[PDB]
Order: structure tokens, then sequence, then C-alpha cells
């Protein structure tokens, strides 16, 4: 077979470029290929003889034709680019015998396409799976030669003719034909790793109603499953793979915790194709927990053997799946804690302190008023570390993660400007917890902090102007302020006691009921996405009614007042702008309330507690 | 004691080999752990021979 | 449990190559023979009684070693009590005996011809063993080369 040299070269180069886990695998010596005498396959006129001499001569040469031995009155013609041998009988053969000979010739034809696999297609370039296929096809060819020798001994005693040979070879063309069918389909087309094992789960289902050939196909694939089982006896129980023969579904990549081990589509056997997702996960958890300083072994482990259409060997795989993702979870939650880490995220992004922020707001009010790049970051880190130590919060050790973070935007960092709207936090995370929480979650926590900041921020503005007037018998500003104040404290009651704190409380129970890393990743993404969507950020307009309400609140309190511009702290000119702001405020308030009503609740349900400005006009 | 019971396990091997008992290292470990419970060994001598008979009954 | 160690005894003494129904029947065999004796002299003295038959059959240093080990194991009592009951049913140069060329001030006894003749027998048993292998390798294969075809292979059953 001339193709084989090209096949070895292409195979070797294909293996080598993908991963450098092993190179320069041995090419078997040249004299192996050059001799056709290391491979199992490479007179007188018969026309005037008596009939019985003809039958005895032809059975004699046919027994040579069954092996790679030249016949006495027949020869083997050279093959071509063709596969199986044809043979060249002697002219003037009998027309009775010629038909019977072509019934016996299929044994030699089913022997030609057997030894060419064994005597070549077993080497390292071909993978580590053509090895054991030529290591249980060799025993059968040994059996073939055994049978041929036992026949020859009877032929020497005058006890063989064509008819006894014809009876004898029906076991040798109901069995060797199965091999000569399987061999020329495994060889044609690259069958490496799981693709062979799918073809032998297809051709061990081709015989389930014969029962003669079914056991034989099960025997062939029970030897071909053994090196795959060898690789499966590492990956499930350790993180260790070497495998430069790429016979396995998981491939070692030479480059972290999701970019190293990856399923390959044509390296999956058919009877584990349903279980293909569990294999990679169960294997990956053991290696990545050793990446964070832990054991890698799976002390529940057994040895694995194939069975046609019955399962006991995809069973122990589930018992290591019931160890790996449960020892990694139990590693994370109590060692290098995710509970205290999440609470230290809660303390600032969900703004669990009211103390630390009012300290911060008083200390930084002048700097918060100034625009960005008119700010002093080293002074603000000192003031933050002061205001933190003054408050309750000093007890967690992860308080140091806070640094000064500028994000000059007006929520155009969506999932010049002022210092209040360019304040965020960057939080450092550890390598074990980086596996779950990453840049996306941190971005969403930052955006949530940005939305909550304005609600915290406008409250200081109301309280300052509220105390500064108290003059003591005036009520012109005290109506617009009271309406806006009731609104901006009820938004603040709704959001935390509804949108944030109960579901954070639910999530901290749900994580203790998880069993997979996938499970934790479900619960966390549910909370983080839906609660941020629940607060007023989602629309294509992104709910500008909220921002314009906050804008007229701040414009009323500070931009137009400046605490009656230190007039005593005239023509009631300041009261007319209160009236104009108040009409604009009624418009914005109704726009937000009607928008929340029209989309398919509780902030409307409690703001309008007994018919409190619930009707002034209504849509449609 | 953990030093002593590895050395006594090693010397215990030789007198099981030269007395021509059926035990190898694995079955010696099984039998030393089994006698540690408190079983009479003259009883164990019969169940080992009955296992080795009925094993040959299959093959 | 103790009845679980009897399953591990069945596991070592039967390897795997069916093979899920034989082990429960062997577990029954392990249980059924233990309790018939239970319904119905020191320890090292029997060791001396077995070293005696060794010395009767020649082979001096083996008896001298067997007595050497029980002397220091008394200087685990129930496990050697099992070995004396499992005895004899399992699987089983030097130039200072009849070579007087080495040593320091070698013993003077005149010459030897009566143990030097049993120094060839020490090799003659090896020469008689390594020919019995080649008698048992030519026999197992002449049992294949000569037969009516396919009575040692199940290929006629396919």
């Amino acid at each position: 077979l001339q193709q084989s040299l090209e096949l070895k070269r292409k195979m070797l180069r294909d293996k080598q470029n993908k991963k450098n886990s092993g190179q320069h695998l041995p090419i078997f010596p040249a004299w192996v290929y050059e001799r056709p005498a290391l491979i199992g396959d490479f007179a007188l006129p018969i026309g005037t003889l008596p009939l019985a001499s003809q039958e005895s001569a032809v059975v004699e040469d046919l027994l040579y034709v069954l092996v790679g031995v030249d016949g006495r009155y027949v020869s083997a013609q050279p093959l071509a680019g063709r596969q199986s041998r044809t043979f060249l009988v002697d002219p003037n053969l009998d027309l009775s015998i010629r038909e019977l000979v072509h019934r016996i010739l299929p044994v030699a034809a089913s022997y030609s396409a057997v030894t060419r696999f064994i005597e070549e297609k077993s080497s390292f370039e071909y993978g580590q799976v053509n090895h054991a296929l030529a290591a249980a096809m060799r025993t059968l060819v040994k059996e073939h030669l055994i049978l041929v020798s036992q026949l020859e001994q009877l032929h020497r005693q005058g006890l063989l003719s064509l008819q006894k040979l014809w009876f004898y070879i029906q076991p040798a063309m109901r069995t060797m034909d199965i091999l000569a069918s399987l061999a020329t389909s495994v060889d044609k087309g690259e069958c490496l790793g799981g693709s062979t094992l799918s073809l032998l789960h297809d051709r061990s289902f081709s015989y389930t109603g014969d029962s003669q050939a079914q056991e034989l196909c099960l025997y062939l694939t029970k030897a071909a499953s053994a090196p795959y089982f060898e690789v499966l006896e590492k990956w499930i129980y350790r993180g260790i793979i070497h495998d430069p023969y790429s016979e396995f579904m998981v491939e070692e990549h030479e480059l972290y915790w999701d970019q190293r081990y990856t399923i390959v589509q044509q390296q999956i056997p058919s009877f584990l194709q349903k279980m293909a997702d569990k294999i990679l996960s169960t294997g990956k958890y053991l290696n990545v927990v050793r990446e964070c300083g832990h054991d890698v072994t799976c002390p529940v482990a057994k040895e694995i053997i194939y069975t046609l259409k019955e399962r006991a060997y995809v069973e122990q795989i589930e018992k290591a799946f019931n160890y790996a993702s449960k020892v990694l979870l139990d590693f994370l939650m109590e060692e290098k804690e995710l509970v205290a880490h999440l609470r230290s995220i809660k303390r600032y992004f969900l703004m669990d302190q009211g103390d630390f922020f009012v300290h911060f707001m008083d200390l930084a009010e002048e700097e918060l008023r100034k625009p960005v790049e008119d700010i002093t970051p080293p002074r603000l880190e000192a003031l933050l570390e002061l205001a933190l130590r003054m408050s309750t919060a000093n007890t967690d050790p992860f308080k140091d993660d806070l640094k000064i973070d500028l994000m000059p935007h007006d929520l155009i960092t969506q999932l010049a400007l002022s210092g209040l709207e360019a304040f965020s936090f960057d939080y450092i995370v550890k390598w074990p917890l980086s596996l779950i929480i990453n840049r996306k979650a941190l971005t969403r926590y930052q955006m949530l902090f940005r939305h909550m900041f304005y609600c915290k921020h406008v409250e200081r503005q109301l309280c300052s102007v509220w105390i500064s007037n108290k003059a003591q018998w005036f009520a012109g500003a005290f109506t617009l302020r009271q309406r806006m104040l009731n609104f901006v404290q009820n938004i603040q009651y709704y959001m935390m006691f509804e949108v944030m704190e109960p579901t954070w409380h639910i999530l901290e129970k749900n994580l203790k009921s998880a069993s997979n890393i996938d499970d934790v990743l479900g619960h966390h993404t549910g909370f983080l996405d839906t609660c941020l969507k629940d607060c007023m950020l989602t629309n294509p307009e992104l709910l500008k009614v909220f921002s314009k309400l906050m804008s007229v609140c701040v414009m009323f309190t500070n931009c137009m007042q400046k605490f009656t511009q230190s007039m005593k702290l005239l023509v009631s000119g300041f009261e007319a702008t209160i009236n104009k702001f108040d009409k604009n405020f009624s418009a914005h308030l109704l726009d937000l309330l009607a928008r929340l009503s029209i989309y398919s609740a509780s902030v409307i349900s409690r703001l309008d507690f007994n018919g409190f400005y619930t009707e002034r006009l209504e849509r449609l | 004691n953990l030093n002593a019971v590895r050395e006594t396990m090693d010397v215990l091997l030789e007198i099981s080999r030269i007395l021509n008992t059926g035990l190898d290292m694995e079955t010696l470990s099984i039998c030393v752990r089994l006698c540690e419970q408190g079983i009479n060994p003259e009883a164990l001598s019969s169940v080992i021979k009955e296992l080795r008979k009925a094993t040959e009954a299959l093959k | 449990s103790i009845t679980q160690l009897f399953d591990d005894l069945c596991e070592a003494l039967l390897p795997a190559a069916n093979r899920k129904r034989a082990k429960r029947s062997l577990k029954k065999v392990a249980y059924n023979a233990l309790f018939t004796n239970l319904f119905q002299l020191p320890a090292r003295n029997k060791i001396l009684m077995l070293s005696f038959d060794l010395r009767v059959g020649g082979l001096g240093p083996k008896a001298d070693r067997l007595e050497e080990l029980v002397e220091e194991l008394e200087a685990v009592g129930s496990v050697l009590d099992l070995l004396v009951q499992l005895a004899g049913s399992g699987p089983p140069r030097d130039y200072f005996l009849n070579n007087k060329h080495v040593g320091r001030n070698v013993p003077y006894s005149g010459y030897d011809c009566d143990d030097l003749s049993v120094f060839e027998m020490d090799v003659q048993s090896l020469i008689s063993r390594e020919e019995c292998l080649c008698h048992s390798m030519i026999q197992e294969t002449l049992q294949v080369m000569e037969a009516a075809p396919g009575t040692g292979l199940p290929t006629v059953g396919l």
C-alpha cells in the first residue's frame, strides 16, 4: 500500500503541531517497509489430465492460495493500486471446478484485507489505537494459519479433496469476512480515538440478529477500548493527562481554568456521547483545585471494561462526578472563603453602611461638587480610610480592597462631568474565587453602585437646605420640598427592603444548597442580573424620567437656591421658579408612575397609600 | 510501634514462604488483618482451601 | 465488618477477566465452611517438629534459618498458627562447602569425593528441570499441530 508513507508523515506532523506533549515518536525501520516478505501477503498443463487428478491438484494449490504462498497451477497477479488479491488460474480448467473455486476464493480475498492492517497499521503515527486493534486481530490470524496447517496434515495422508475443503471453509468465510468488512472501513477514513469506537458501536449493532458475528465485534472493540480506558483511568480520577496521541476527547492545550482542557468533536465514542459533558467537568475540577493548592486524587475509583448494550462502566464515572464537583465546592466555601468575600462585597456595593457614607459625604462634599480632573485622589483615599475606621465597619479584613476609581459618565458606561458622578470602586479578587466572579459581575456591581449613589446623594442636599432655612414662618419652598422628599425617601424604602435585601438573603441560603459550580453560577447570575433590572435602569431610553426628576430636585435645592444665595442666611422672584419647577416636577412624577403602571408595582402601591395624587389625568 | 509492625510484617513473610503456604503478600495482609479481629486460625485454614477448590470449579 | 474481609479474600483468590455471579457463590462457599469446626502444646514446638523432617531430607541451612526466625520473633502468634495449617499445599555458586580453595586457614580433613559427587547433583537437578520445560513446550504445540481441524479453536462454532 503506497499511501502509508504519506499517511505516516501527515499523521505525525498533525499530532506534533497541536501540542508539544511529545514529539519525534519512533518511525519503524525502513527494511520493514521495503520487504514484502515481512508482510503476510506479497506449471504442467491441467487440460489433458484425468478429472480426479485435476481435483487433487487444484485443492493442493488452493491451500497455498489461502496463505501468501504461490500455487502449483495458479499464481497471484500483482495487486495494483487495488486492495484484495485476485488470482490467475491455468488455462483449460474444468467448468465444473472453476465455479467451485470461486466459492473458495473469498477466503483468500478476505485474508488479503486483514494482514495489510496488522503488518502496517499499528504504529505510533497512526495513534495509540491502531496498536491494540492489531493486537487482537493478530491472534485471529494466528488461528487462521493454525487451521491451514491442520488441513495440510490431512492432505498429506490422501485425505483432502475440494469438497472437504469446501465444508471446512464455511467457518472461515462467515468469520474472516466479518474482519474483511470491518478492516476496510476502519482503515478507510481517519478513525482515531472516539470515531473508531463509534464505528465499532455501529458495526456491533450491525450484528445483533446474527449472533455469530456479534461476539466477534464485541471482542475487537473490547481490545480497542482498553487504551481509551487507560486514558479514561487518569482524567476522571486525576487532573493528569499526557496523551500526545490525541486519542481522547479532551485535548491538552499548551496555552488556565477553562482554556486548557476542551472537548474535541470527533474524539468522542458513541456510548459516552451522552456523558461527554460530565467527563470534561469532573476531570477539570480536580486539576483546578490543585491549582489553588489542594489534593487531586479521587479516592472512589475502579477499573473500567466495555459491555455491548449494557451499562456498569459508565456508572463509576458518576461516582467520581459525585466527588469532584463536591470536593471543589467544599474546598471553596470553607477554605479561602466565598462567604466572607461576598459579605465584603455587600458592605460597599449594596452600600450596607449608612454611617460610612454619611461620614464620606460630609468629608468629601467640596471635592464631590467639583468636576473630574479637578479632584485629588491621594487625599480621598486618606479621607476614605478615616471615615471607614470611624464607623462600625472595621471588622472584616477585606476592607483594604477599596481604591479610588473614576468613571466620568452619566451611565454611558452601560452594560466635563462632576465628581459625584465619577466615583466608583475597584475591588481585587483572589485567584480561587476568580473562577466564578470575574470582570462581568464586578462591572454589574459597579453599575448598581452608580445607580444607588444618586439616591444617597440627593438626601444630603435636601437635609442641608431643610435645616438652613430653620425662615421660621415661611412655606414657599416647604411644599415642593415636602412632595419631592416623600418621593425620594419612598424610592429608597422600596429598593433596599424589596429589590436588594430579601433576595440577597435568599441567595445566601441557595448557595448552601448548590452541588455544582454551575449551580452557584446560576444563583449568582440570577440575583445580579434581575435585581439590577428591577431598579430603574432598563428601557431603550433607560428611563430618563428618573434622571430628570433627580435633576429638577438638585436644581431646586442647590443650583437655584444656594440657600437663598445668602440673602439673610425678595420680590418673591424665587417663589415663581419654585412654581415652575413644581409644575415640571408634577409632569415628571406622573410620567414615571404611568410608565411603571403600564409595564407589567409596590412603590406605586405604597406612594398612593390612600388615593394620594393618584388622579390628575389618566392615559387613554 | 509503626516501625516495629512493618518489620514484623516483613519477617512474617519469609516463614509463610518456607512453610509452603498458599499465601503471597496480598493474602498475607488479608489474613493478618483477619486474625487481628480475634478469629481462630484453625477455622480459617478450611475456608481458604474451599475457596481454592471452588475457584478451580469454574475454570 | 469481619464478613466483609471474607469478600476481599474472595477478591484476591479470584481475579477478573460473567464475573459478577461467581463471587457471591464463592462468598457462600467462604461462609458455609467456617462454622462446621466451630459446632464440633506450644506454638513453636510444631515448628521444631517440621524442621526435623527438613533435616531428615538433608538441606541443613533451611532448617537452621526456620529456627533462626522464630527465635527472634519470640525475642502475630495467631498468624503463624495459620501457616502450620496451610503447609504443603501452596507453590514453593557457593565455594565454602566442598571447595577448600577459599577461606582463611581452611579445615584439614584430607580430601573429598563423597560430597563433591553430590555437588554435581546440585546442577543435575537444574539440568533435569530445564529439559522438562522443553518437553512441555513441544507437547502443548504438537497437541495443536496434530488434531482433526478446529477442535481446539471455537472458530468452527462461528
